[PDB]
């Protein structure tokens, strides 16, 4: 049993066999916000869509602006990209938030009419035939049918250690952004320059030197 | 601006009284020496005074005609001319404090409630359970939201004594 | 039943299957006394013939060119005359009022004093396109439809009116013009922080 | 064997009782025909310090 | 304006309506509201004195509203 | 002469149908001209509030002439 | 079945052998049920006609000299009058759309209240090439065939002309021209890095 603090006392909500099969599990509640099943339900979905997307996000900031400092591409950074993309563009940031909104909420309120009843968006006669692959697998936040074409889901083998590859990478990406957020509110720079400043000279270049996250030193 | 006031860095009321507050100050710092106590605190009282008006200038508030910061507690005008910082952001500040302080409170209630006698753990504070009880309380509005909604946040009303009517 | 507002979720009991245009669709359970839904779907039935007939005439008049409907009645406040379809007529508006408030008052006392009678026929269906009530199920489906279509129809032209000051056929051609560039969203006065 | 079971826990149903809606310990139950046979005990006094009372059998129940 | 013109028409078309229209919903709104003097009349529908003078009372009110108002000239 | 209302009727048949207001208003025709208290009661927190109005209204916009000017009336 | 989309694979068990096309290529299992697989059946159909007759008039206009299929509706846009193989029409586009949307919306009825008939035959075969069902099935299969080749080759269209600006034609004998010079690849927008 792995655990995130060797010795701690795991809490009893985390090691209930229903809880044990979520992905990830290394007993991490000390404010117990998922002693609740349905909260934990809940907040297993939260965390599902945040890992994805935080993955998207950080990728979309990370490979661009590492393809940037070469000669691969000329992408600005990620907290500037959208006034240089909105710019030379088509609308505006208003008209396509809007468009965005619209088509975003009829996804998530489809998402969140099968989390409140799972397999429902596969009523017959309410989505011209397509509503039969939009049955989710017996899992929540795993469906199939238009969502993996390739097929990785199948193999039941793997399907253990790919949801474990899922979640993790998902928890780091969200790390990432966050540090995305505090690293522009100290340095002034992106990540790539911020990890090159680094390694130039890791032992004056860091949070203890940028008189912002040590203001008592 | 808003309310026909004007902002803090253009008043002239604003500045004439921080030249008072400063003429009264250094009118007492003239009659003590250059490197004594008193002088070093009227020197201290002085430079807190200039910046503080220099903060409160810096911060965008607006100056009625007294010269004196107004605050704007209508979550629209504040948003839309930047003064959040008045009435808004310290309005969530106080209610996630205080509903942080109510739910580390009725956590205890209950925990206490169930054992031999409850009133004893009301006089004399369980310090473990409350210390555990005042960490766990960081997700107050969450696990609240929770309560409320799995309907157990709430007693019944045949549970609840009421008067003879 | 019609079909499903809300795909997934159970209709509520309330909504008897062989009414009209049932789907399901009652989140305030404002329809769940039997009395009151008696009443709402009497109105519901005229709110959509009646917005179905201005939405049509408002069309009709800013295609035909004679203005918007919110310019139609400017005549009557600053020294005009009506004119339908580019035809003088010879009433000012105190007579209007009288022959309105008469009318409407004499149609609308017949139909209070009928009992809330929705689909009367007779003399209100000559052609006899629902003489059989077998078939009239799938025909008044098609028009609560199209009043409630008609209805989300006027409210966007009061909206969008109150918004820009353009009739529905300047606004869409408009839009029709700029699509991106002109909406909901760039008229400043919809999402006040856009 | 008339009432509630001795030492069971009962909700009083008196109006005008401290203890109106709140759930009290049976300790007694008179086999006579008195008015009031069931005896309850509750854990929190009353205005008068006073924590056990007399009720009849429909003015207790099993809660 | 003429003001005979609008206040006979006023009062005409108000006891049209009161007689021919409303007077049903009236009588079953009376009924249901749920010493006295039979005023008995030999109107056919029952329309007596007392309706005359509320009838008549309304649209005189509406046909002085109707006058005073295109008196103002707006 | 037959035209007219009845408040007792009024009263009866405005309760709402989901039951908010319970019974609504039955029986409180009965409860007002029974009780003269209740009418008292009534009377006073109307005269109270139009007090209130007066003296808004009378200093906010003066019906008198010249009485802005005096100070102490 | 029609053949193996991929080698080694095993068909789906929800594919019926007679159906025509059947390659049992379905990884996504779109057609799973039985309801489904009609309407998307009827669909593919319907799309392959559209598509071969949308390719072929494609590539007619630009053979013919009559440019390409993207400044087909340009006279609209700037002012002029549409013209068929060299023949002036003096419908603007109000007309058209009107007509068209008339026009499409009785035979699209016509075919939907048929409960989705895919092979009507009758009048729409008065030569009689399919009279016997014998060799129906295999003239089914080229129709299939042809027309998801036609779908590929549309989308083939709009996205060559998207990404360098020339009809297919012109594409054609440019790549004819240079073809290690002229391809997806040296757009500039296919390959980013390159
Ligand atoms: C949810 C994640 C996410 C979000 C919110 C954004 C947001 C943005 N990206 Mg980004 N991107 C992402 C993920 C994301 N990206 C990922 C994972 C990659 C691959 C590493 C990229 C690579 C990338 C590049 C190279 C560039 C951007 C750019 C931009 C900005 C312009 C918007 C745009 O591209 O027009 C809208 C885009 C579309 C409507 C999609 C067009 C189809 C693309 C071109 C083909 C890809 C096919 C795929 C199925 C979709 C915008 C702020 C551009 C920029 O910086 O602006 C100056 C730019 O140069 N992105
Ligand atoms: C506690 C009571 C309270 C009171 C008395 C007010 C009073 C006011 N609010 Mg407000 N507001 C409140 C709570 C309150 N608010 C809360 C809890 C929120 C958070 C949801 C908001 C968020 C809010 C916004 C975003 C805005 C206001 C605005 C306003 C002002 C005019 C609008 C109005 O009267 O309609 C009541 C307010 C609302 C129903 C909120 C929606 C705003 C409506 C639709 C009006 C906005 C249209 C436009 C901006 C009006 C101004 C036109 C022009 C002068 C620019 C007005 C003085 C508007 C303003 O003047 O901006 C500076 C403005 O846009 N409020
Ligand atoms: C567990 C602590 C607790 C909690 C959750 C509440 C909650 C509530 N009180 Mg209450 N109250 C408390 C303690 C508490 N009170 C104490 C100790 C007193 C005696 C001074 C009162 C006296 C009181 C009155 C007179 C009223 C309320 C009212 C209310 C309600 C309105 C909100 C409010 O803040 O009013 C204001 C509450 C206060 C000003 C007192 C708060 C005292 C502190 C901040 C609480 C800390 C308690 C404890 C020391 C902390 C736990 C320690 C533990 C971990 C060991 C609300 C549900 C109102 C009501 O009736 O509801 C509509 C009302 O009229 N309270
Ligand atoms: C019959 C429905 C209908 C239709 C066809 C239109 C069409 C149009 N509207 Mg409009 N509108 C509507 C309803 C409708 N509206 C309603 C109910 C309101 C009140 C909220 C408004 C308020 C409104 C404003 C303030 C403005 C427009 C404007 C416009 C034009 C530009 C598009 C836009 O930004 O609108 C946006 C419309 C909405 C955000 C609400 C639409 C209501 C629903 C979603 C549509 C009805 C169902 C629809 C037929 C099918 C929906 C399915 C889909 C969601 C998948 C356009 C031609 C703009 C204009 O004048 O052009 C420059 C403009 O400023 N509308
Ligand atoms: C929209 C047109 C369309 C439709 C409705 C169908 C429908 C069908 N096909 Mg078919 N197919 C098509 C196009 C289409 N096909 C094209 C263009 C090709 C050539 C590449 C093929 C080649 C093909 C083969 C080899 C086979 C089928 C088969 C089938 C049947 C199996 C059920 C199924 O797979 O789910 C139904 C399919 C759909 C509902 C289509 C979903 C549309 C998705 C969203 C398209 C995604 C592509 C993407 C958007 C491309 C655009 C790029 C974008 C950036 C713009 C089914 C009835 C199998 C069969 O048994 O034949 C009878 C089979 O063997 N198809
Ligand atoms: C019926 C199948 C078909 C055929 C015969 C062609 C044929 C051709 N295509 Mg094409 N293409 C197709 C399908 C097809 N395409 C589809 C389905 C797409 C969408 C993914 C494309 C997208 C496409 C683009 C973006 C381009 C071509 C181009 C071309 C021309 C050069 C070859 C090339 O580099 O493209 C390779 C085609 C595939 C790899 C497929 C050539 C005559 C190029 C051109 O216009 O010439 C300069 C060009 O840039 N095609
Ligand atoms: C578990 C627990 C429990 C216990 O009991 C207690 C505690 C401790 C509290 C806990 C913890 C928690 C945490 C840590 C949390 C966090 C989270 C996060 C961070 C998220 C993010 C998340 C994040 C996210 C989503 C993100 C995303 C992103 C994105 C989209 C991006 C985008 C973009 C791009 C691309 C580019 C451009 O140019 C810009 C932009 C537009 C910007
Ligand atoms: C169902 C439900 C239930 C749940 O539970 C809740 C909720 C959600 C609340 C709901 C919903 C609701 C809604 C949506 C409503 C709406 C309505 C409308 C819109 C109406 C209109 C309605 C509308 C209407 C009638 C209209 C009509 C119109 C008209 C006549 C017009 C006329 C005219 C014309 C011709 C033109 C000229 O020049 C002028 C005039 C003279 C002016
Ligand atoms: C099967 C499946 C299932 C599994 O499971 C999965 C997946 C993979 C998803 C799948 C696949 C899918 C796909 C491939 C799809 C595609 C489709 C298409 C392409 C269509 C088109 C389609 C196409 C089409 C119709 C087209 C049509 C066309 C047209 C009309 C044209 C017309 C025209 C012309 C003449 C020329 C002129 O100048 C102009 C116009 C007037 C404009
Ligand atoms: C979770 C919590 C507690 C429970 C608290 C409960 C049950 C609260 C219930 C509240 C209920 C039933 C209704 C509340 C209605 C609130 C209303 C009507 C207030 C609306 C706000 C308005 C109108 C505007 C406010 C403002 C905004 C947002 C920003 C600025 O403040 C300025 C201003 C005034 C405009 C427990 C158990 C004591 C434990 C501990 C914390
Ligand atoms: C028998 C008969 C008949 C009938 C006749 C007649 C002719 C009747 C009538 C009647 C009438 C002819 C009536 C009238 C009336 C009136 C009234 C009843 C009134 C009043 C009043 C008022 C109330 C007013 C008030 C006021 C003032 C004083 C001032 C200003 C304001 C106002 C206006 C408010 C006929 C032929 C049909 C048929 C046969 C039989
Ligand atoms: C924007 C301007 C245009 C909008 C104008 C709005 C004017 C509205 C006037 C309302 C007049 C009330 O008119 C009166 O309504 C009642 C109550 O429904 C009808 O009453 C009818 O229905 C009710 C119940 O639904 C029955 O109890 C009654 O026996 C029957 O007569 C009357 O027959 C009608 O005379």
């Amino acid at each position: 049993r792995q655990s995130w603090l060797p010795g701690s006392q795991i809490p009893a909500h985390l090691d209930t066999p229903a809880a044990q099969a979520l992905a990830g599990n290394f007993g991490f509640d000390p404010l117990g916000l998922g002693k609740d099943p349905v909260a934990l339900r809940w907040y297993q979905q939260a965390e599902l869509i945040h890992c994805r997307t935080a993955m998207a996000g950080v990728a979309g900031i990370l490979i661009p602006g590492l393809l940037t400092k070469a000669g691969a591409l000329n992408v600005p950074e990620w907290y500037d990209a959208g006034k240089v993309a909105i710019e030379n563009s088509f609308a505006p940031w208003g008209s396509l938030l809007a468009v965005q909104l619209f088509l975003c909420g009829f996804v998530e309120a489809k998402r969140w009419q099968d989390i409140r009843k799972p397999g429902s968006q596969g009523e017959p006669g309410s989505f011209l035939g397509f509503e039969a692959s939009l049955k989710g697998t017996s899992e929540l936040g795993y469906p199939g049918g238009p969502f993996d074409p390739l097929g990785l889901s199948k193999e039941a083998d793997k399907w253990a250690d790919w949801k474990l590859k899922e979640v993790k990478n998902g928890r780091l990406a969200m790390l990432a952004f966050l540090g995305f957020v505090a690293q522009k509110y100290a340095t002034g720079a992106g990540p790539v320059d911020n990890l090159a400043a680094h390694l130039k000279d890791p032992w004056h270049v860091n949070y203890a030197t940028n008189g912002v996250s040590l203001p008592f030193l | 601006d808003i309310a026909g006031l004007t902002p803090c860095s253009e008043s002239k009321a604003y500045a004439k009284l921080e030249k008072k507050e400063l003429k009264t100050l250094e009118k007492r710092l003239k009659q003590y020496e250059a490197d004594s106590a008193p002088a070093v605190a009227l020197k201290a009282t002085m430079e807190r005074t200039k910046a503080r008006f220099a903060n409160y200038a810096k911060a965008g508030l607006l100056c009625g005609n007294d010269g004196l910061p107004h605050l704007i507690a209508d979550p629209g005008l504040a948003l839309k001319y930047g003064h959040a910082g008045e009435v808004f952001i310290p309005t969530f500040g106080f209610l996630y404090v205080a509903g942080y302080i109510g739910y580390v409170g009725r956590q205890y209630l209950i925990a206490v409630k169930g054992e031999a006698k409850p009133t004893d753990k009301e006089i004399i504070i369980d310090v473990p359970l409350a210390t555990k009880l005042a960490w766990q309380g960081a997700g107050w509005p969450l696990a609240a939201v929770q309560e409320l909604q799995r309907g157990t946040l709430l007693e019944k009303e045949e549970n609840i004594t009421v008067s003879p009517r | 039943k019609a079909g499903n507002w809300l795909p997934g979720s159970d209709a509520p009991a309330w909504l008897p299957d062989d009414l009209p245009g049932n789907y399901g669709f009652d989140p305030l359970s404002l329809g769940k006394e039997p009395a009151s839904l008696k009443r709402f779907t009497e109105s519901e039935v005229i709110h959509g013939r009646w917005a179905m007939l201005g939405v049509a005439g408002s069309l009709a008049v800013e295609l035909l060119g004679y203005g918007n409907w919110y310019d139609a009645p400017l005549w009557a406040v600053n020294g005009g005359k009506a004119t339908w379809f580019g035809i003088e007529v010879p009433f000012d508006l105190n007579a209007l009022l009288a022959f309105e408030f008469v009318a409407m008052a004499a149609a609308e006392g017949q139909r209070g004093d009928a009992g809330g009678v929705v689909y009367p026929g007779g003399a209100f269906d000559p052609l006899g396109f629902a003489k059989d009530s077998s078939k009239s199920g799938e025909l008044k489906l098609k028009e609560i439809k199209n009043g409630r279509l008609a209805m989300v129809a006027f409210l966007g032209f009061v909206a969008q009116h109150a918004a820009t000051g353009k009739g529905p056929i300047a606004a869409l051609g408009e839009h029709l013009a700029n699509p991106w560039g002109a909406n909901f969203a760039t008229n400043g006065i919809s999402v006040p922080f856009f | 064997e008339v009432g509630p079971k001795r030492g069971s826990l009962v909700k009083i149903l008196r109006p005008e009782s401290y203890w109106f809606n709140q759930v009290g310990k049976v300790v007694s139950v008179d086999q006579s025909g008195v008015r009031y046979p069931v005896v309850v005990r509750f854990e929190n006094q009353n205005y008068a310090g006073v924590t056990t009372n007399n009720y009849a059998l429909d003015e207790v129940v099993a809660a | 304006l003429d003001p005979q013109i609008v206040i006979s028409g006023s009062t005409a078309a108000f006891l049209a309506i009161g007689r021919f229209v409303f007077l049903g919903y009236q009588r079953r709104e009376a009924n249901f509201d749920s010493n006295s003097t039979i005023f008995a009349t030999n109107d056919p529908a029952g329309f007596n004195i007392i309706d005359v003078a509320g009838w008549g009372a309304l649209g005189h009110a509406v046909g002085f509203a109707v006058l005073a108002i295109n008196s103002l000239q707006g | 002469f037959g035209i007219g209302h009845r408040m007792q009727a009024i009263l009866e048949a405005h309760t709402p149908p989901s039951g908010s207001l319970g019974a609504g208003h039955k029986g409180l025709f009965d409860t007002v001209n029974n009780s003269l208290h209740f009418q008292l009661g009534l009377a006073l927190a109307s005269v109270g509030t139009i007090t209130s109005l007066v003296a808004q209204h009378m200093y906010s916009l003066p019906p008198y002439a010249f009485q802005a000017i005096d100070f102490t009336t």
